[PDB]
DNA sequence: GGAAGTAGTTACGCCTGGTC
DNA sequence: AACTACTTCC
RNA sequence: GACCAGGCG
């Protein structure tokens, strides 16, 4: 849905890094280099950013009022 | 020449006398109707002189007890 | 009625379709005879 | 036949036409019917497939469509009859002059849930079947429309994730836009015997951070039914003077209109739509709608609307937060089902020399008997994908080979076998063996233990047999069948059989006339017991028997059979 | 509505009903087989109209 | 005289049922003991008033 | 895809995978129990 | 300690023991006395331990043996997943094995789906394959169609033409003239002319074509040699002994042909065993066949359960099924029979004859809600009233 | 008529089997830390289901406390019944008065508490061990808990399994359950007279890791494992070795011997016997005097020969032969010579000990567990190549008429049988090569040779060729005419074209081999349901035929009308549950035991 | 209190059915418009009552307590 | 003896929903 | 449907 | 209440 605030495994905060990672990867930079620059060294943290889906945009359209 | 009693499957049969039949019936407190029955047309019965109403003692040759006696009444 | 409707309805229900029913039945009989002679294998029912 | 297929490829004949011949019996079959399952193939002529590189480039650039390729005679549709005449190759380098067709994609022979499985050819067929069947029971954002949809039951995983090792077919279909599951860090070791026998050990800290979290939706419906004669029911908070009135506490959240306010916490047996119906007892009866006795939650949405006939209709949706607990069923795409056998704190979990803590632990004893090498390859691929920052292709037959994954894992700075040096959390010393650890895509199934637990001390009974009702939804009792009766008999338990089958289901007392054997009659008005069949008053005694046996006596006394009963003194 | 929804189903009295295809035998095609009981060769056809 | 499993079960059940209806315990038992446990303690000690009859 | 045969009977020939299912019916996706082999799902390349 | 004193003590203190237990104890004590010097005290202590362990292992009265036997046979059948099995070798015979075999035996089939007999041989024909193949030929029933290489019919001349393979005739012992001699007397008014290895039949009484076809069917189906109902026969070796396995079933005829050992010949058909050898032999065959079938699948079930089932199956003097037409159908209780399978038929017929249900069984007492007479349901209790707490 | 007959009719649906009160059902989860005769009950179920306890002299205080607690607090009660039979639900403004008016002779339906007896049942109910009586142990979460050793009787495997819990309500029923149906009993199966309640996978593998050759443990590990197992001990035995740093080390055999009876003595060969010469040497040493010098045995100690002497393990490794679903030598001897409480104590202690060993020592399975060197791969490749060439030669001979039929079958069946024999032999040889090359230090091999989980066939299919697939005992033939798939030439009878999969699971299957394996798996999955239905019907028939047969007080077996079925049960009078693997008495075991007892 | 010693099965005689019955049924109806059972119908209160609030004419017991009675 | 007919069965629970 | 077993016409 | 469908072990 929306990017998790913390890594499920070790609790490192990765909420802010997702949008930077997405824009840098779309810019054409190497994903490994981007993830290293962001500070995610453990592959548990890299799993959180690499496998996340922004589903909030696709469901914001329907309101419950 | 060949009797069915020489077969390995067939255990040895024998007809009990009246005294032995009475002792058997008293031992288990049973009537002849409470015993297992063997048909009078059975080959083992015919190989003997057994007639309906008679008790046959069978030496079963058990695998667990070695020998084991089983009793059957003759019916028509 | 059972000839025109209940036997080979796909051929037709009019008396004009009776003859084509005869040809189809003859073809089916020829197939069963060929199976009797062993010239053809059994038809698989699970074959798609 | 050659003319037919040449005409079809030339385009003058429709796609639906298929033709085959049989040299054995000299028969040519032409099919143009409906309902034939077909598959596409690339036409190969004289050892050269019709499809070329420029066709592929045109398709990639959007200049050419699939229907175009079918119309030009490049790709052909064959059913079983025409395929009988074919000699299909499976790979482009396998094509010879004797081949008639080439396989477009051998990985497309699988179904969609079966295509969800990565590396399916490294698994045993039963486990592939289990994984394909369990892929349809996972929790995730199935549809973005769920919020305003009215459905009897639904689930919503709070943080769905893309499988790190995934087939390209899953992206082409659209499964990536609606993922169902998460990537776990899985260590394959035996831990305190709580993952024994296909059980699963999970991390408490991971759960508390959102792993496998979900919400359960239930939509209750209440209609203002219009009976004959203008006798309608009313949406209202009923006064205690109405018949069948529940406790005044159960109407705590109701509004004067008769409907429960949204976002109000509702627990079991609390009403949502206060409703009263016209009296039919022999004051207005109550027919209000309350939540199911074992279900709680928060009222997410209350809508009001009008039926087809014109009566008012209200739908109330209750959402219950389901944090994983012991007993909840988890599965992987490779058919490894299991329930949470233990929830372990993070400080008790083992950790790796690289600082990696498992989110889940699986016993190694479930690996060899099941022969799921695909799960190990998927763990290796998931670790490699996480380390690289690029997802690993796990397609059925053209995916990344295991050797390439092992070499890449070696070059990334980790052991090529996937084993890592791990430390015991409890004692602090490293384990003697190197532990296999990786990333496996686990999915939470909807078989939650909260939706299955049931207990019935005593409750409603069926009118016909006086035995307990059936079902978790209606305080049912568990069926102690005849197989369990034989089990009890084989133990020699005679009084326990009496207690389980007579006292606790339908024990009753009947009056039997000793003279006739029929069932005597007791006149509660005249305070007398007698047998109408014979008029006896002194030879009457009670007997104790199950109500089902009295009913059986009734059905035997019907169809004209006399079950005379003889009594004994005990 | 979800744009990902593919349709192909009906809504009957508010409930979504999907019609599952049925794997019937090919109509109007005769199949030959052996009874193996009376040594009788049997050839049957399912004619549809 | 050696009791069978079924004779032992019947004796213990009858003794527990009697105890549950006010029959005094023939030994000393810890407080909070359930009547079945009291009957089992009685049997284990050996003070068994109930006698089984055989054909 | 479903078959009209009764699920109770042991349709050994009808519950097994056929060589003609290649590319038409999924070889692995089928329910466990009585419906095994009698309930089938289409392959991704299948066209009807 | 002398060797005869061992047997004397066994007979003295171990009189309350089965005969096989005494024999085994005697042999084992002999061996251990040969190895180690066993004193009198050790021997007496061993005897006492043996008798105590035997007394501790005796079955407890009131035990529900029948339902335990039923459970211990039915439960392994869920893991009888081997079912059909095929073996590759020179000489093997097809035979139903596994769960269908157990169902066949317990249901007491009139004739199994794959009848098959094990034929032993006497000392005169049990040590050479050449001397056994002749008696196997004497057993196998072979007809003209089996011996024929091909068939041919000429209806215009009322001619039936039979091509015959010389090789299988060499392997069947029958010569062409030997084939035709008995066929001549089997059906009269036929030429029965043999042309080398291609016999030709021209019946003169076949006025119609269908008459010639019926004559051809009769001639093909007529058995030239062997015993009726017997098909393919194979030869196998074990323990330096050659035995025969047949695809047919005919017990008495096989026991009467020369060369067979009449003391060991067997049959898969239990009913035929009973009719030829007696009810006790049928019970023994049932027991050992079920034991062998369980052993082929690696499942271990105690022999005693098999004995109980077989003895209950052969309690009426005949082998009868276990289902509604057998042991269950012979139950005296009306409600017990009506609970199993056919219910309205049993109740209506019981009402017709006015049968009484004495409620002496387990099922009916469960139906009514009264104690069953098994386990704790057989224990009668008595009590002296005056109780004095200590 | 429809009301009466049928599975849903009156007789089967409401008389033989019927729904009952005071029952519960939920998912089961493992719990190695409860005894074998205990069950973990959720607090919700304990508060819901009640046990009617008539208040007496001794339980007046406890029932007063639980009436005071009421239906809300777990150690409470729901209803109070006066001697007159009038029942009152406990609620607010009632708890104090009802507690005051408890008196004596009243009935109080109290909550389940620790020690209560219940019936636990996973109900495909085939044998009498499908229902056993367990002691209640109340647990926080909402799932049933079950000890791992009690799984084999229930056939439960914690993959979503649910089991029913029935609470007996009368004191007679409670006594019947606690005396006849408790899980301490029924350790020995009535089916085969062998242990059915034993270690399954982790207990066996941890026992092997404990008792194997060269397995040593530090002082802290030894103390921790002994405390975890529940073994009572105040002093460690003398250490066996000393580390390079001087640290004392204990052998696994000593730790295992710490929980054996001090009189037990037995020897046997387990599944880990690969060199029979060493076992023969050990047996020759033992047979000379029956009390060999312990150091002499330690000189010739072998992992494939278990030899316990006076409760000390002197040789051998713990295997499935020590304790298991079948053929548990040590467990059988402990349950037959020392009682049934000693067997339960030993089972609990050994399960906890082995679990600790396997947990803190590390047991894993990875990709490397299926790896083979280049030489083994080449040998397997040559095996398949020779098998394919042999099949080609057979096909060519059959095409030229050169082959002649085997007796009992036609030419086609002869060729088929020969081809299947060749393929099976090739699979066996490749599996032999894999077995030779993989070794005993591989964890996948360890759990297969010790019987913990998996057979040699699984390792062969995972590290070497999959072998020939088959349906109903025949080669794969269902498909197109003259072939299986349209990727093979019609009329082909070769190995690959008919289902012979030449790839391992590790090497990955080709699409043709994948379809062939799918066919094999489908035939197995189809077989399962048909087999279970047929077996269920046959079991029902057998039970309905043999229900009432019982042993009378004179030792005979009689029909309800009095007909004698057997004059002595089993023809010798020994119950199969109490027998020694079907034997009346183990004569040699008794002789050796007595001779060691006296001469020792 | 007694226990059932045996059950004898027979065929009911017409006089047995007439005497055992509590009502002779003539009207082929179940309930009236208001919701009460029709006298002479299949649901006559002389055969027992199942609807709460009704009373049996043969026993006087309420629904769930009246065992039920036969008609002919 | 056929040669058809006829009848009788075909595991045990459990859960969900939907329509009468 | 697919098995058995009777029954029952032949 | 019984019918259908889908699952679970
Ligand atoms: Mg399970
Ligand atoms: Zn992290
Ligand atoms: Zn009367
Ligand atoms: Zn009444």
């Amino acid at each position: 849905m929306i990017v998790p605030v913390r890594c499920f495994t070790c609790g490192k905060v990765i909420g802010d890094k997702y949008y930077e990672f997405k824009r840098r990867v779309e810019a054409g930079e190497d994903p490994e280099k981007v993830l290293d620059d962001l500070g995610l060294e453990r592959y548990c943290c890299r799993r959180m950013l690499l496998s996340h889906v922004e589903l909030i945009d696709d469901i914001m359209h329907y309101r419950v009022y | 020449e060949f009797s069915i009693f020489d077969h390995v499957l067939v255990p040895e049969h024998r007809v009990l006398s009246e005294e032995e039949k009475k002792a058997l019936l008293e031992k288990y407190k049973i009537t002849l109707a409470q015993l297992p029955q063997i048909k009078a047309s059975d080959p083992a019965v015919k190989a003997l002189g057994a007639k309906p109403g008679d008790v046959i003692e069978i030496k079963r040759k058990s695998p667990t007890a070695g020998v084991y006696y089983y009793y059957r009444v003759v019916v028509e | 009625y059972v000839i025109d409707n209940n036997l080979l309805p796909h051929m037709g229900v009019s008396p004009e379709d009776r003859i084509k029913k005869a040809y189809y039945l003859g073809m089916m009989a020829l197939k069963v005879i060929e199976l009797s002679l062993g010239r053809r294998p059994e038809d698989d029912k699970d074959h798609y | 036949v050659q003319r037919i297929r040449q005409d079809r490829r030339s385009g003058k004949i429709s796609d639906v036409i298929n033709v085959a011949y049989y040299e054995d019996v000299k028969e040519v079959y032409v099919n143009s019917d409906d309902g034939r399952v077909r598959r596409p193939l690339i036409i190969v002529e004289n050892g050269v497939p019709k499809l070329t590189k420029e066709h592929v480039q045109a398709v990639k650039e959007g200049r050419l469509k699939w229907s175009d390729l079918i119309k030009m005679g490049i790709i052909e549709y064959l059913d079983a009859e025409e395929e009988e005449n074919a000699y299909v190759a499976m790979w482009p380098w396998e094509v010879t002059e004797e081949h008639t067709h080439l396989e477009l994609m051998p990985a497309a022979i699988l179904g969609l849930p079966a295509s969800l499985v990565p590396y399916p050819e490294h698994n045993a067929a039963p486990r592939n079947t289990y994984g394909a069947g369990m892929a349809k029971q996972s929790l995730g954002l199935g549809w973005a429309n769920f919020r305003i949809r009215v459905d009897t039951r639904g689930h919503l995983l709070h943080y769905p994730q893309i499988p790190l090792v995934n087939s390209r077919i899953m992206k082409a279909v659209g499964y990536e836009d609606r993922p169902a599951g998460q990537n776990f860090v899985v260590a394959v070791l035996a831990y305190q015997g709580y993952n024994m026998e296909d059980a699963i050990i999970i991390n408490k800290a991971s759960i508390e951070r959102g792993l496998a979290r979900s919400t359960f939706f239930r939509t209750y419906e209440a209609e203002e039914k219009k009976y004959l004669g203008g006798q309608t029911d009313k949406f209202e908070i009923p006064d205690p003077t109405v018949r069948g009135y529940r406790g005044e506490k159960y109407y705590r959240n109701l509004d004067e209109d008769g409907l429960i306010f949204p976002e109000s916490k509702v627990e079991g047996k609390d009403v949502l739509v206060g409703r009263t119906s016209p009296p039919r007892f022999l004051e207005r009866r109550e027919t209000s709608v309350a939540v199911r006795p074992s279900e709680k939650g928060v009222v997410d949405k209350v809508i009001i609307t009008e039926t087809g006939d014109g009566t008012k209709l209200v739908k109330v949706t209750v959402r219950d937060l389901r944090i994983p607990e012991l007993g909840d069923k988890f599965a992987s795409r490779h058919g490894q089902k299991g329930v949470i056998g233990l929830i372990v704190p993070q400080e008790d979990m083992p950790w790796t020399e690289s600082g990696i803590v498992p989110d889940l632990i699986v016993n190694p004893h479930g690996i060899p008997s099941r022969m799921t090498v695909g799960q190990l390859i998927e763990a290796i691929g998931g670790k490699v994908a996480s380390l690289k920052g690029r997802r690993v292709d796990g397609t059925a037959f053209i995916g990344e080979p295991e050797e390439k994954l092992r070499k890449e894992l070696e070059e990334l700075g980790f052991k090529h076998t996937g084993r890592e040096i791990m430390y015991d959390g409890i004692t602090g010393k490293r384990l003697e063996a190197d532990i296999f650890i990786g990333v496996i895509y686990y999915q939470r199934l909807h078989h939650m233990v909260a939706d299955k637990i049931h207990a019935r001390s005593r409750g409603p009974v069926q009118v016909l047999t006086k035995q307990p009702t059936e079902g978790r939804a209606r305080e049912g009792g568990l069926r102690f069948g005849e197989m369990e009766r034989d089990v009890l008999v084989g133990h020699g338990a005679a009084m326990l059989l009496i207690e389980r089958l007579l006292e606790e289901s339908d024990k009753t007392e009947v009056w039997v006339c000793e003279n006739c054997g029929h069932i005597a009659l007791e006149d509660k008005r005249r305070r007398r017991v007698y047998c109408p069949v014979c008029g006896e008053e002194e030879r009457i005694s009670k007997v104790e028997m199950s109500y089902a046996f009295k009913l059986l006596l009734d059905e035997l006394k019907a169809m004209v059979i006399r079950p005379k009963l003889n009594l004994s003194e005990r | 509505e979800d744009p990902k929804d593919p349709g192909g189903y009906f809504i009957i009295n508010g409930s979504e009903r999907v019609i599952v295809s049925i794997e019937d035998i090919a109509p109007n095609r005769t199949l030959v087989e052996k009874d193996e009981r009376q040594e009788k060769y049997i050839a049957k056809v399912f004619s549809y109209r | 005289f050696k009791y069978t499993r079924f004779e032992k079960a019947r004796i213990i059940g009858a003794r527990a049922l009697q105890i549950s209806m006010g029959a005094p315990v023939l030994i000393d038992v810890p407080p909070g003991i359930t009547p079945l446990e009291a009957a089992i303690l009685e049997f284990e000690k050996g003070v068994i008033p109930i006698t089984v009859i055989r054909p | 895809v479903t078959s009209p045969l009764d699920r109770e009977q042991p349709h050994f020939e009808a519950r097994d995978l056929h060589g003609t299912h290649w590319g038409r019916i999924c070889p692995t996706e089928t329910p466990e129990g009585p419906n095994c082999g009698l309930v089938k799902n289409l392959a991704l390349m299948a066209q009807i | 300690v002398s060797l005869s004193t061992i047997k004397s003590l066994i007979e003295k203190k171990g009189a309350n023991l089965p005969e096989n237990v005494k024999s085994e104890l005697y042999e084992k004590l002999k061996k251990y006395n040969e190895k180690y010097k066993l004193t009198k005290a050790e021997i007496e202590a061993i005897i006492d331990d043996v008798v105590k362990e035997y007394e501790r292992a005796l079955v407890e009265p009131g035990e529900p043996v029948g339902t335990v036997a039923a459970q211990s046979i039915g439960e392994p059948s869920t893991q009888m997943t081997l079912n059909t099995f095929h073996y590759a070798g020179v000489a093997e015979i097809n035979v139903t094995l596994g769960l269908p075999r157990i169902i066949e035996i317990v249901d007491a089939r009139k004739n199994p789906s794959t009848p098959m007999m094990t034929v032993y041989l006497d000392e005169e024909h049990r040590y050479d394959r050449a001397k056994a193949e002749e008696v196997a030929r004497r057993i196998e029933g072979t007809t003209l169609e089996n011996l024929a290489r091909s068939t041919t019919l000429d209806l215009i001349n009322f001619e039936f033409i039979v091509e015959i393979d010389p090789e299988r005739l060499e392997r069947s012992g029958l010569t062409m003239e030997k084939v035709v001699k008995k066929l001549e007397s089997s059906f009269k008014s036929a030429e029965f002319e043999v042309d080398g290895y291609t016999l030709i039949v021209r019946p003169k009484k076949a006025d119609k074509i269908s008459d010639l076809r019926r004559f051809a069917e009769k001639i093909k189906k007529h058995r030239l040699k062997g015993l009726s109902g017997v098909g393919k026969t194979i030869v196998r070796k074990e323990g330096d002994e050659y035995v025969i396995y047949t695809e047919g079933s005919n017990f008495k005829q096989v026991l009467k042909v020369p060369g067979v050992d009449p003391t060991r010949t067997r049959t898969n058909n239990i009913h035929e065993i009973a009719e030829v050898l007696g009810i006790e032999a049928a019970r023994n065959a049932i027991i050992d066949e079920i034991v062998s079938t369980m052993q082929e699948q690696g499942l271990e079930v105690d022999i005693r359960h098999i004995m109980l089932v077989a003895d209950m199956m052969t309690l009426d003097g005949i082998v009868r099924p276990i289902g509604r037409h057998g042991v269950v159908g012979e139950k005296s209780s009306v409600l017990a029979r009506a609970a199993f399978e056919i219910t309205v038929q049993h109740l209506f017929e019981a009402a017709e004859k006015g049968e009484v249900d004495n409620l002496n069984g387990v099922i009916e007492n469960v139906l009514i809600g009264q104690p069953v007479p098994v386990g704790t349901g057989m224990v009668k209790l008595t009590m002296k009233l005056p109780l004095r707490p200590q | 008529a429809q009301r009466l007959k049928g599975k849903e009719g009156r007789f089967r649906g409401n008389l033989s089997g019927k729904r009952v009160n005071f029952s519960a059902r939920t998912v089961i989860s493992p719990d190695p830390m409860i005894s074998i005769n205990e069950v973990g009950v959720p607090v919700e179920v304990a508060m819901e289901l009640t046990v009617p306890e008539k208040v007496t002299e001794f339980n007046i205080e406890r029932l007063r406390k639980m009436v005071l607690n009421g239906p809300d607090k777990y150690p409470g009660a729901n209803y109070v019944i006066d001697p007159e039979g009038r029942r009152r639900r406990i609620m607010d403004s009632n708890k104090e008065t009802l507690a005051n008016q408890l008196d004596i002779g009243w009935t109080v339906e109290r909550h389940l508490m620790d020690g209560d007896i219940v019936l636990f049942n996973r109900q495909p109910s085939l044998h009498r061990m499908s229902i056993m009586a367990h002691r209640v142990r109340v647990m926080p979460y909402r799932t049933f808990r079950l000890n791992l050793a009690v799984c084999p009787p229930y056939n439960a495997d914690f993959d979503g399994d649910e089991m029913n819990l029935h609470v007996p309500q009368t004191e007679e029923a409670q006594a019947e359950a606690r005396i006849l149906m408790e899980v301490q009993n029924h350790i020995i199966s009535p089916r085969y007279g062998g242990p059915i309640i034993g270690g399954i996978q982790d207990h066996i593998s941890g026992g092997y890791l404990l008792t194997r050759e060269g397995a040593y443990f530090t002082r802290d590990e030894v103390e921790q494992m002994l405390m975890f197992a529940g073994v009572d001990i105040t002093e460690l035995p003398e250490p066996d070795k000393y580390d390079e740093n001087g640290n004392p080390l204990w052998s696994g055999k000593t730790i295992f011997s710490l929980l054996l009876p001090e009189d037990l003595t037995v020897w046997y060969r387990n599944k880990l016997c690969d060199e029979p010469e060493r076992c023969e040497a050990l047996e020759k040493l033992i047979e000379e005097k029956l009390m060999p010098d312990p150091e002499e045995v330690r000189k010739l100690a072998y992992d494939g020969f278990v030899y316990i002497q006076n409760g000390k393990l002197l040789s051998g490794a713990i295997d499935k032969k020590a304790y298991g679903r079948e053929d548990g030598i040590i467990l059988d001897l402990i349950v037959r010579e020392y009682g049934v409480e000693r067997a339960r104590q030993f089972l609990d202690q050994v399960t906890k000990l082995t679990i600790w060993v396997i947990t803190h020592k590390g047991f894993t399975t990875g990709i490397d567990d299926e790896d083979l060197p280049e030489e083994a791969r080449d040998r397997i490749r040559e095996i398949i190549r020779e098998a394919e060439e042999r099949v080609n030669k057979l096909i060519e001979a059959y095409k030229r008429g050169e082959l002649e039929p085997l007796p009992g079958k036609s030419l086609e069946d002869t060729l088929e049988s020969l081809i299947m024999a060749v393929l099976a032999e090739a699979r066996d040889n490749a599996g032999a090569v894999a077995e030779k090359y993989l070794g005993m230090d591989n964890h996948t091999v360890i759990m297969a040779k010790t019987g913990a989980r998996g057979k040699i066939l699984n390792i062969t299919q995972m590290a070497a060729l999959l072998g020939q697939q088959s349906i109903r005992g025949k080669r794969l033939y269902r498909g197109f005419r003259g072939r299986v798939l349209s990727h093979f030439k019609p009329g082909d009878l070769g190995a690959r074209a008919k289902g012979f999969v030449v790839n391992s699971y590790k090497s990955g299957l080709t699409p043709q081999e994948y379809f062939f394996h799918a066919m094999g798996g489908r035939e197995g999955l189809v077989d399962t349901a048909v087999r279970t239905a047929q077996s269920g019907y046959m079991q029902r028939r057998l039970i309905n035929a043999l229900q009432d047969l019982k042993v009378e007080y004179d030792g005979t077996v009689r029909s309800p009308e009095g007909i004698i079925v057997q004059f002595k049960y089993g023809e010798d009078g020994v119950d199969p549950m109490k027998s020694w693997r079907g034997k009346t008495v183990d004569v040699d075991r008794i002789i050796v035991r007595t001779l060691l007892k006296m001469r020792g | 209190k007694k226990v059932i010693g045996s059950i004898e099965f027979g065929i009911l005689s017409p006089q047995e059915i007439r005497k055992m019955s509590a009502v002779e049924v003539t009207v082929p109806d179940t309930y009236d418009d208001d919701g009460y059972p029709i006298e002479g119908g299949v649901m006559d209160k002389r055969m027992g009552v199942i609807d709460p609030g009704l009373r049996c004419e043969t026993c006087g017991g309420r629904a769930g307590e009246c065992p039920g009675h036969f008609g002919h």
